[PDB]
């Protein structure tokens, strides 16, 4: 069994000052084994504070990101599954269906995990899984009506996913649970 | 256990 933490669009520390409470609470160092980070940290400090939780950590590049050395995407394979990461600035329409199975398909991924919306996804689409973890601390985006803190944990076990939603309700953490399988 | 976001129950999580 393997667990990965999904998260992105933090922002911090232009448009929010920290991670969340009850977020950082949850995430006890040595529990999760990779990180997969969809950018926009903004900073060093947040890289630093996610090489604190895990050894193995990703992150691509996102359009505030201050290092722009981040690679602009990524495929970690985690089991079974091909993972791929990008941060999703680069899809117009923003989270444009066809553009991302595009991408599932040339990145050659079970998974594709994407952010930018700062709108938590998390749906099976021609047999393959899309992940969007949201912003983990609500940021505010150009667009949205204010927004729930969310981050997002695979639990890899053989050729099945389970995804766990969690977000910021008020200011107590709720959870989701959605399965997936390798056909 | 967490409640769940939608609805009344709870779930339980690896964290």
């Amino acid at each position: 069994r393997m667990l990965v933490l999904v998260l992105g669009d933090l922002h911090i520390p232009h448009r929010c000052n920290s991670l969340p409470a009850k977020f950082k609470k949850l995430l006890v160092p040595g529990k999760i084994q990779h990180i997969l980070c969809t950018g926009n940290l903004c900073t060093k400090e947040s890289y630093d504070y996610l090489k604190t939780l895990a050894g193995d950590v990703h992150i691509v590049r996102g359009d505030f990101d201050e290092n722009l050395n981040y690679p602009e995407q990524k495929v970690v394979t985690v089991g079974q599954f091909k993972i791929g990461l990008i941060h999703g600035h680069q899809v117009i329409p923003w989270g444009d269906m066809a553009s991302l199975a595009l991408l599932q398909r040339q990145f050659d991924v079970d998974i594709l995990i994407s952010g930018h919306t700062h709108k938590f996804e998390a749906f099976e689409h021609e047999n393959k899984f899309y992940i969007n973890p949201g912003s983990a601390t609500g940021a505010y985006n150009a667009l949205e009506t204010n927004i729930i803190p969310s981050f997002v944990l695979m639990d890899i076990q053989a050729s099945t996913v389970v995804t766990y939603v969690y977000q910021l309700i008020g200011d107590d953490v709720k959870v989701e649970r959605i399965e997936y399988k390798k056909p | 256990y967490l409640p769940t976001i939608t609805g009344v129950g709870h779930l339980w999580h690896p964290l």
